[PDB]
């Protein structure tokens, strides 16, 4: 089991500040990574896509980067319509493992 | 369109077991897995396990092998998690998910999000 | 002395092709092997040089799981020696080598209604090949792997463990 340790769990942040997020598992993935946004009282959805490149439909400010082990997310800009917690998630091998999960704040 | 619909929202006192549904609508249901995940108020989401549709092989979390098990009507297209005990605890929100296997292996669609109020009063 | 990682290699969701089978290099762990020989899922455990009960007391200096997805019928060629379309042109092991070969029918997740074809092995090469290599009309010929096909037709999940004996410093132990 891959464990999948993401964190400053509080990313306070003003807002038109690049943000950025990173994953590191317990081991070697590959390149199989997932990032989810979470808005408030939502739920989850995909944003990125193999971790490094965008979904077909969301916008192109969210971009992915890192490959093997260590796996980073950016936001070009953070505006209070992205405040949101990002979750990484593995799918290369059971069992499937969710992070911990980052918060923004002003 | 594709989209997954809880069955709604149920309360029970404790020991009541809760067998609850996702209802699957808009594509094939063999083609794509179903994957159930699972939160609480104040913790981000862990899974819980996995099923295939068109062979009803199913995979567990190994904190949860017990407690739930899961089954799929694949003829109505809608599959289902039963869960034999309750605790105070398990008070929690549930998501039914969309897992793409042989593709992209995303969970790009969800459900709207089951709550099990589980209350002694 | 910490565990080792033999679950991701074995409960990989998606498996390779054989034409450009995968290879892991299992290192630092103290391997369990009783877990792994115990378990009744395995169609076959066939090691070549070595005990299967004994593996679990040796050490191993590099040890290297390859995987990919096959056939039925074509596991009996991934014995040594066995010359066919699949050994000479995809995948050929050394002659006498020291290893163990682990199968097991996987066609309740790889076959997929109207076919997965994901999977793809070689079908043209000018010449046969050398031990453990790989490559990279059109060569490249798909699988049909439909969920009804028969069994030499279902897709089994090939695990080669290969191992060298020699007493060189020997990072992998059993207990
Ligand atoms: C490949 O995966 C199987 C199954 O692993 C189990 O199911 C997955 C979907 C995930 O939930 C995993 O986290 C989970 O372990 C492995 O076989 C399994 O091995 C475990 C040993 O850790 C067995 O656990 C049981 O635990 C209870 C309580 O301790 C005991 O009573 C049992 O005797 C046993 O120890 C589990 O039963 C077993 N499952 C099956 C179907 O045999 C498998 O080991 C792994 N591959 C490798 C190479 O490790």
């Amino acid at each position: 089991d891959i464990v999948l340790t993401q964190s400053p769990a509080i990313l306070s942040v003003s807002p038109g500040e690049r943000v950025s997020f990173s994953c590191r598992a317990s081991q070697n993935i590959g390149t199989i990574i997932h990032w989810y946004q979470q808005r408030t009282n939502g739920s989850p959805r995909l944003l990125i896509k193999y971790a490094s490149e965008s979904v077909s439909g969301i916008p192109s400010r969210f971009s992915g980067s890192g490959s093997g082990t260590d796996f980073t997310l950016s936001i070009n800009s953070v505006e209070s319509e992205d405040i949101a917690d990002y979750y990484c998630q593995q799918s290369s091998s059971w069992p499937l493992t969710f992070g911990a999960g980052t918060k923004l704040e002003l | 369109e594709v989209q997954l619909q809880q069955s709604g929202a149920e309360l029970v006192k404790p020991g009541a077991s809760v067998k609850m549904s996702c209802k699957a609508s808009g594509y094939t249901f063999t083609s794509y897995w179903i994957t159930w995940v699972k939160q609480r108020p104040g913790q981000g989401l862990e899974w819980i396990g996995d099923i295939y549709p068109g062979s009803g092989s199913t995979k567990y979390n190994e904190k949860f092998r017990s407690e739930a098990t899961l089954t799929v009507d694949t003829s109505s297209t809608t599959a289902y998690m039963q869960l034999s005990s309750l605790t105070s605890e398990d008070s929690a929100v549930y998501y039914c998910a969309r897992w793409d296997f042989y593709g992209s292996r995303t969970f790009d669609y969800w459900g709207q999000g089951t709550t099990l109020t589980v209350s002694s009063a | 002395t910490n565990l080792c990682p033999f679950g991701e290699v074995f409960n990989a969701t998606r498996f390779a092709s054989v034409y450009a089978w995968n290879r892991k290099r299992i290192s630092n762990c103290v391997a369990d092997y009783s877990v792994l020989y115990n378990s009744a899922s395995f169609s076959t455990f066939k090691c070549y040089g070595v005990s299967p009960t004994k593996l679990n007391d040796l050490c191993f200096t590099n040890v290297y799981a390859d995987s990919f997805v096959i056939r039925g019928d074509e596991v009996r060629q991934i014995a040594p020696g066995q010359t066919g379309k699949i050994a000479d042109y995809n995948y050929k092991l050394p002659d006498d080598f020291t290893g163990c070969v682990i199968a097991w029918n996987s066609n309740n997740l790889d076959s997929k209604v109207g076919g997965n074809y994901n999977y793809l092995y070689r079908l043209f090469r000018k010449s046969n090949l050398k031990p453990f290599e790989r490559d990279i009309y059109f060569p490249l010929q798909s699988y049909g792997f439909q969920p009804t096909n028969g069994v030499g037709y279902q897709p089994y999940r090939v695990v080669v463990l290969s191992f060298e004996l020699l007493h060189a410093p020997a990072t992998v132990c059993g207990p």
